[PDB]
């Protein structure tokens, strides 16, 4: 009798809400269904455009029966309050989305509550001010999960998925796998943070006030995710949006999704999670994640930039280009904090850097770099991370790097901290190493027989070629 | 579906 | 130095409606102020505008319905940032 969904987000040891408030932009709701009567405030705040009953307040009535819904729902306590900023054909605009997520900051200065977290269940293209609004109500300390979007396509294309500083979900079937339909389908990419059951997701229906249906998309999947996030802030109220997204990403389920269904430079950029529930079992716990820069395009000076959250510390860096023509990375300090940075080669069609963000309070982090000497350098602390750039167009907490190259070394003081550096080498299109269970991947770097690059995913190191060896830095209390 | 609404069009 | 957007889904562009974006630190009076300046630019023009709303508490700024005539005029007003045209978005 449980719905397929509700089982897949129930983790694999395992025993809400009601102090969070969840704001849903959305359709009309039908407030009456009995799965969310006396759940839900409709907020009566509209700004639709003109066209051009059952049907107007469908879209939104399910959504707000997934996140709360008492029989269906995710977070089967939780406070709601609906917008409606798309009409009955379910079509909204970028200004109307604005106004209301400005009504939402509004609303909380008047009358200030808990934490809030607001679903954005909708899209459409890339949009400068609808991305910085977004941003500015993140910064101001609210929560907000977004639709990566339904064209099977790039979720950077399209807003608010594409919105710095905002929780993105894709959506995958039952079989764990990224829905596709024809010529739609979830969206994937590096702007979406996870995926969630978004295939036959039984909810409330507007058809009447005791009646359900399946509905499909990104807005399901990332129903879902509000729900949990909402339990989550129930649990632990303090959490800022970066320990939030830390806690998604590790209780997700790891390596499910079969990547063969997105493009194949698509693959090493969409994270392979499946959002869940945090278990019974949970002190303190290293919590690392891998973030990709935007591509840093083609010219000779070229330079992508990863970058951590404020509350977050870059303790290591990499990157990675397809055609290997490349000059590495670096970290650097900027604005009094460490930034990723990766280098383009002449010729290059441009190159990711690929930034390892990791929650550790009680850090002080510095780099230690040396020039071209091969190149060596050593905290003299643990070693986290190593990094390597060079100028040239071709070729024991200690750092090694090509004799040409300059070779930097994160090193921390963060005592109650142990680490421990793993090594593997064979013949070779990828090599691959991992740290040991309970152990957090905080470094991945190739040793120095053409490399494209190395990134980590989850707690794996991988390395990528044209007698390799793929090297992984691992810590934990 | 025009555009990715209501289940995949 | 102030620029201008609009969405490269071409089908999904709503011409003839405007989101005026403000630097950061402008306050709420200069943004009416600014809307009000549009306004009376545009009228000597010939131009009928609208101010449709004003932003403030998460960007200033404010929403104008006007012919895309107005452009180059709205984007060397005082204190705009950029100026978007409005866009669909969609249930998902
Ligand atoms: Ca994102």
């Amino acid at each position: 009798s449980i719905p397929w969904n509700l089982e897949r987000i129930t983790p694999p040891r395992y025993r809400g809400g009601s102090l969070v408030e969840v704001y849903l932009l959305d359709t009309s709701i039908q407030s009456d269904h009995r799965e969310i009567e006396g759940r839900v405030m409709v907020t009566d705040f509209e700004n639709v455009p003109e066209e051009d009953a059952s049907k107007c307040d469908s879209h939104g009535t399910h959504l707000a029966g997934v996140v709360s819904g008492r029989d269906a729902g995710v977070a089967k306590g939780a406070s709601m309050r609906s917008l409606r900023v798309l009409n009955c054909q379910g079509k909204g605009t970028v200004s109307g989305t604005l106004i209301g997520l400005e009504f939402i900051r509004k609303s909380q200065l008047v009358q200030p509550v808990g934490p809030l977290v607001v679903l954005l269940p909708l899209a459409g293209g890339y949009s400068r001010v609808l991305n910085a609004a977004c941003q500015r109500l993140a910064r101001a300390g609210v929560v907000l999960v977004t639709a990566a979007g339904n064209f099977r396509d790039d979720a950077c294309l399209y807003s608010p998925a594409s919105a710095p500083e905002v929780i993105t979900v894709g959506a995958t079937n039952a079989q764990d796998q990224p829905v596709t339909l024809g010529t739609l389908g979830t969206n994937f990419g590096r702007c979406v943070d996870l995926f969630a059951p978004g295939e036959d997701i039984i909810g409330a229906s507007s058809d009447c006030s005791t009646c359900f249906v399946s509905q499909s998309g990104t807005s399901q999947a990332a129903a879902h995710v509000a729900g949990i996030a909402a339990m989550m802030l129930s649990a632990e109220p303090e959490l800022t949006l970066a320990e939030l997204r830390q806690r998604l990403i590790h209780f997700s389920a790891k390596d499910v999704i079969n990547e063969a269904w997105f493009p194949e430079d698509q693959r090493v950029l969409t994270p392979n999670l499946v959002a869940a529930l945090p278990p019974s079992t949970h002190g303190w716990q290293l919590f690392c994640r891998t973030v990709w820069s935007a591509h840093s395009g083609p010219t000779r000076m070229a330079t992508a930039i990863a970058r951590c959250a404020p509350d977050e510390e870059l303790l290591s860096c990499s990157s990675f280009s397809r055609s290997g023509k490349r000059r590495g990375e670096r970290m650097e300090a900027q604005g009094g904090k460490l930034v990723c940075r990766a280098h383009n080669a002449f010729g290059g069609e441009g190159v990711y850097a690929i930034a390892r963000c990791c929650l550790l309070p009680q850090a002080n982090c510095s780099v230690h770099t040396a020039p071209p000497a091969g190149t060596r350098v050593h905290c003299h602390h643990v070693l986290t991370g190593c990094s390597s750039h060079w100028e040239v167009e071709d070729l024991p907490n200690q750092c090694v790097g090509h004799r040409e190259a300059s070779i930097h070394a994160s090193c921390c003081h963060a005592p109650g901290l142990e680490c421990k550096v793993k090594e593997h080498g064979i013949p070779q299109e990828q090599v691959t190493v991992a740290c040991e269970e309970g152990w957090t991947l905080t470094g991945c770097s190739a040793l120095p027989s053409h490399v494209l690059g190395a990134y980590a995913v989850d707690n794996t190191c991988v390395v990528r070629s044209r007698a390799v060896t793929a090297v992984a830095i691992c810590c934990r209390s | 579906x025009a555009f990715g609404x209501f289940s995949f069009a | 130095t102030a620029t201008f957007h609009r969405c490269a889904k071409d089908p999904w562009r709503l011409p003839g409606t405007y989101v005026v974006v403000l630097k950061e630190e402008t306050h709420l009076s200069q943004s009416e102020r600014t809307a009000r300046r549009l306004q009376a630019q545009a009228a000597r023009r010939g131009y009928l505008t609208k101010i449709l709303h004003v932003f403030h508490g998460l960007l200033p700024g404010f929403l104008v319905k006007m012919s895309g005539d107005l452009l180059e005029l709205a984007l060397k007003l005082p204190h705009v940032d950029y100026i978007e045209e409005d866009s669909s978005v969609f249930a998902q």
